[PDB]
């Protein structure tokens, strides 16, 4: 639906 | 950070970098990713991953509205799941990480973009235009099917836009001169006209000064003076189209006595806010729907001379004398003076931060 | 580069004011001017922006309607146009500008201009004398901000702790200045608006 | 959307050397675009952080700032002398764009006796027709006291700066009354 | 019939056979005539007789009205009395018999009217142009002095204005055709236009035939047809002058739909009616104020690419056709498709009756 | 090439009426076309001239501020427009054209037309034998022209001199046909406009 | 200006074979802009000579045009038998152009006797209330001829054109009367 | 004054 953000732990 | 869409089913999702792959002529930043899949509810066995350059436009015959012609102007693909033996590549450094993070069910997947082509460039729609952005513009697409020439399915895909930018060279060039001798009929005397820009290099919203120079030796009256910035741009579909469109245009009533010179300074800045209603407007490359300003300068391949696909955008100064008439041939002569000052409109490059979108949304 | 407005000063409500930055180093099709307000001892609000370059202007809901922003680009200066100003609209107001591309903050800030919106008029201060240790003295009833206020002419500069002013419910300012003398005299205050420099004397 | 950001604690104070944090909160998902000023007293903010974690040239590189989901934190490695001022939150994602209450940032000294003084009002006062008395507390440490009237609304109080020679607040709590009210008792 | 003019004195007289010269292209018909003198009362005892081609041009600058400079492109002397032994010459046919009739005291004199020479043309004057004609005409002068150099006395010389001529040749030449195909963006189909006109040379009044074909293939549609005849004139006085005027225009509502052909038969008929108030329209030598058609285009000598002196007259045919706007572009390209076709327009050779002077005078 | 002129015919004094030239085999811009009538047993007169090159247009003095020439070039024809026409006008036009590059006399002609201005209407022919040698029969009191004169219904075409009309003082049309016979019918007279076959016969 | 051009003779007769010139006069130099036309009765008139000396295209050979001043001369060298109409006189030099009085050429035959013959108004004229005698005279030649009325002007007469098959004119002059009058005498 | 005309006999 949307682009979401994330981390790379 | 970085950004991850999903497919509407849930079994799909991809992740990448960034957004803007910065082009540096000679070579272009790689489009790294990592594709996530469940191979359990996955009975395809085969993850393809395709990288599109399309021209997305609209149709003027057709009374549709929204519907867009689509023509693939570089398309690769490069298949993820099952990890292909001839397809090994190394891993960035952002990659390796993601692999990490997300388990043993992640795999990655790296594309080259190839110099010599177009940059995100999209012409600014009417206001009766409804459809998706016209122009140029990429597009990451994953998905798994059993071969290639499979039908898609809406629910089993993901498509992000990515997008192509270049950025204001380091080192400055030479300042533009360019200068006109006109010879009329009556005398031999000439008309001189002289014109310089302050630097080669401008920025988006940074003032256009422009230097005039008029040394007038005829007998006729220099009646105004006219200063005008003008996008030129080149799009080659099925052939080349050339088409100009003044971003700002400025004129001043200066006039200049015969036998009499004349100096001035003018100051020009193109923006947005007026050019709105300019149907046609080539702007730098949208995701969605965003505000983005006048599209920027592309940088071509030194001297080469090849025929560029896509959008190629560039600006000029045009300084434009008119000349009073009358006399023996009355109004049917063109007497006007011009003189074209091409320079580039670019973006410094950034030091960390990428180009958002609308920071201040509403 | 620098950031200078003017324009502000003491108006009756539901008057009019005119706030000038005049933006100096840079252009306003580059940047965006953004104007915040600081009410005394309170935090920072955001209550204008305009963006040159795309032609929009922002304002809060709270000054919506009342507040109007606009941009000279001929001389870099950005206007504030304020319309049926309320008590509650007191405040220093700073002049503020930001990246156009892109907004990384705001970086560059004005010196800062004072706004008083208060239905009194000027008035001049009473100096009442504090007898007793501290030395005291008392400066109420008086309008507008500052007064400058001094022991022995200045010959007093040891142990003196000079409060800053409140508001009291009449809508006039107060403050009380004290010294401490242990065994053991001049309450030297000055107000620039009304001109006037009463001195007074405590005794036991 | 207006966008609430808690900023914690509201004021605290520490010694030269030691490692300060602040917490800032946000209602609601801001991506990174969190900015971080700092206002001496009488002066404009200074802008220190952008998008969070990446520091504005011409600061010292002791400032430094974190994200973690809604949480941003700004932290001083070394609390220099020029450090002590107040230091606000901002996020400019969605208009408008809403700041922090801000956090105040104090020299840190031993406690201090709160000395009471009382002043009755003056002989002058008789014939002004108003009647206001106010205590003294001189050189207490912290700010926080308790007051305490009597002979109840109505009482206005006013706190000074920290003198950089004592280090240590004033309080002058005033108390207005009508002639026939201060007579009464 | 022979032309005679005598001075105010009445001390000398010239006898012309004619006013009007033609020009075959390779030669020029000679100036031959014939000068009465009276040495009884003449005792300057030199006659000369001097032909020049001057291009009469008014000023702009200059507020004087009538006032003009005379810039002299060839000039020629003859001296006859007394007779030089040198400058022996052959007699013409009717140059012997005006000796023979005046008697002893008549003497000849004969120019030669070198090539590559500019045609008595006159620029139509404007409303308040009060002046003598403005552009290239050719005179014959006679007077008696001591020497050249001595100034000259109006009431002892003689002046006539004659001709250079060029009538429409006896073979005509290849049909002219002209064709052009502009390929658009949306679609590879090109849009062809085809333009023919009947014949090479047309004469003055005679209506001009056009004949135009559109092969529309593309998706746009036309909108307006039209077509112009357009006088062009090349000035050489001290810098080459290009300048149009159209004489002739006439506009066709006729609309072609896509994937459709179009064929029609258009004509066009140039004339002064109409044009009286175009300033600085090129026609044919006047006299002195006679009424006279426009310009008749010159006969250049062959491809020599040579820089003719004086005004060169030339006409085209220009077809173009409208084209609709819209779509992606929107109005700042330029789609118009538009082909000229060149053609010669003169009067034929008169049998025996040399061109008059406004015959059925008022 | 040919010119052929069509719209004569009768109208009553102060009338108007329209000649129209279609000019075939040539333009109108090339060729100047001139109007000349031509009264009965007169000689030719010039009315107007109209040269569409030049765009002139000239009249006589006797038919100035009456007579109006102009030319349709889309299909070649130039027309005559008369006011206010008179009993003197009478005649035959005929159309003429010369060559406009340059003028070399009247060469093309029309066929010619007949106007005729009269107040009189029309009016039936009155027959009257004439006893006598020769044998004659005059018809007088008639309007308009002509009326076909025969004697025996053409069997007697030997000696007949039937002699032009002429045009009485009282605006009628009156003329004689004789044959001679030497010793010894039938006068056979027909009117067109009034369709009337009048016969006599002359007896001593 | 107005430009009179008097052509004489008014009329000529002349046989087969000789040769006829005719004399046309101008008011005012007309240099050489003078042109001849040739009309037979009933039809229009050709144009035959411009410039007065150049020949029109398709004219035969034997008419010819000459000028002396302000004397134009057209002559026939042989007068073909269609050589036979009324030749007008023209110049086009000035507006208006005015045309000569015409000339009428005609075929020469002898002297012919006029028969006078009198035909009295018949039994009919009494009836009608209008009374008209006409004379008549057959087969004369010349044209000219005299005619006396008696028993005053408002007399009327008219002439036929020469019939090719005797070549002689035919007069009628009538005369009208009242019946008053008529029955005076 | 005027260009006057004339025949050569």
């Amino acid at each position: 639906s949307f682009t979401r953000s994330t981390v790379d732990t | 950070r970085v950004f991850k869409k999903a497919s509407p089913n849930g079994k799909l999702t991809v992740y990448l970098g960034k957004r803007d792959f910065v082009d540096h002529i000679d070579l272009v930043d790689p489009v790294d990713g990592v594709v996530l899949v469940d191979p359990e509810y996955l009975k395809e066995r085969r993850v393809y991953v395709t990288l599109t350059c399309a021209f997305r436009y609209g149709r003027e015959d057709l009374d549709v509205l929204g519907l867009t012609f689509r023509k693939d102007l570089f398309v690769a693909n490069v298949q993820s799941f099952p990890p292909a033996p001839e397809d090994k590549k190394p891993l960035t450094r952002l990659q390796e990480r993601l692999i990490k993070k997300l388990g043993e069910h992640a795999y990655p997947f790296t594309f080259e973009i190839p110099p010599n082509l177009p940059c995100s460039v999209t012409l600014q729609p009417g206001p009766e235009d409804t459809g998706k952005a016209c122009g140029v513009d990429y597009e990451v697409k994953a998905f798994c099917a059993e071969n290639l020439e499979e039908k898609i399915h809406k629910r089993n895909s993901v498509r992000l836009v990515i997008r192509k930018v270049q950025y204001a060279p380091e080192r400055p060039g030479p300042q533009p001169t360019a200068e006109t001798t006109r010879q009329f009929l009556m005398s031999d005397k000439p008309l001189h006209l002289e014109a310089s820009l302050d630097k080669e290099i401008y920025y988006h919203g940074e003032p256009i000064s422009v230097n005039v120079h008029v040394t007038n030796n005829t007998n006729k009256t220099v009646k105004k003076i006219k200063i005008s910035v003008r996008q030129y741009a080149d799009i080659c579909l099925f052939n080349t189209a050339q088409y100009k469109c003044p971003v700002a245009m400025e004129e001043a009533d200066d006039t200049v006595a015969p036998s009499s010179t004349f100096c001035k300074v003018y100051t020009l800045t193109p923006f947005l806010a007026n050019n709105r209603e300019k149907r046609g407007l080539a702007l730098d490359g949208k995701l969605k729907h965003e505000d983005t300003n006048l599209a920027s300068s592309t940088l071509l391949r030194e001297g080469a001379n090849r025929e560029i696909l896509g959008i190629i955008v560039s600006y000029k100064v045009k300084v434009k004398l008119v000349v009073s008439r009358g006399g023996l041939l009355g109004d049917l002569a063109s007497s006007d003076v011009a003189v074209e000052l091409p320079f580039t409109l670019m973006h410094p490059k950034p030091k960390e931060e990428p180009p958002h979108r609308e920071v201040p949304e509403s | 580069v620098q950031l200078v407005e003017s324009g502000g000063g003491l108006v009756q409500p539901g008057g009019s004011l005119r706030l000038s930055c005049a933006a100096s180093g840079f252009n306003v099709y580059s940047s965006s001017i953004h104007w915040v307000r600081q009410a005394p001892g309170k935090g920072l609000e955001w209550v204008a922006s305009i963006s040159s370059y795309y032609g929009y202007t922002y304002y809060a809901d709270s000054v919506k309607g009342r507040f109007t922003i606009s941009a000279d680009t001929s001389k870099n200066t950005a206007y504030l146009q304020m319309n049926s100003l309320r008590a509650e609209d007191t405040a220093v107001y700073y002049c503020a500008r930001s990246r156009q591309f892109w907004y990384s903050g705001l970086d560059y800030w004005g010196q800062g201009t004072l706004v008083t919106v208060s239905s009194a008029s000027t008035k001049g201060p009473s100096v009442f004398p504090l007898a007793p240790a501290a030395l005291g003295c008392l400066v109420k009833d008086y309008f507008p901000e500052p007064v400058t206020v001094s022991w022995n002419s200045g010959a007093l500069t040891s142990g003196v702790h000079t409060f800053p002013a409140v508001l009291q419910s009449s809508g006039l300012y107060s403050l009380s200045s004290v010294v401490t003398v242990p065994s053991s005299y001049i309450c030297n205050v000055n107000h620039k608006p009304s001109n006037t420099k009463v001195d007074k004397k405590v005794e036991p | 959307s207006d966008i609430q950001m808690t900023q914690s604690p509201s004021s605290l104070s520490a010694s030269v050397g030691d490692r300060v944090t602040i917490t800032c909160r946000a209602s609601q998902s801001v991506s990174s675009a969190v900015a971080w000023y700092q206002q001496k007293p009488g002066k404009a903010p200074k802008l220190l952080i952008y998008s969070a974690s990446s520091l504005y040239s011409g600061v010292p590189s002791r400032f430094s700032g974190s994200r973690s989901g809604t949480d941003f934190t700004l932290t001083i490695s070394s609390l220099q002398p020029e450090d002590f001022a107040t230091y606000y939150c901002q996020q400019y994602k969605y208009v408008p764009v809403t700041f922090g209450q801000g956090t105040k940032v104090e020299i840190k000294r031993t406690v201090a006796a709160p000395s009471v003084f009382i002043f009755p009002p003056s002989d002058s006062q008789l014939k002004s027709g108003t009647a206001s008395v106010v205590c003294l507390l001189n050189n207490f440490y912290p700010r926080e006291a308790k007051v305490q009237w009597k002979v109840s609304g109505n009482s206005q109080e006013s706190v000074t700066e920290q003198d950089s020679k004592d280090s240590t607040y004033s309080l002058s709590s005033t108390l207005t009354l009508s002639k026939a009210d201060y007579e009464k008792h």
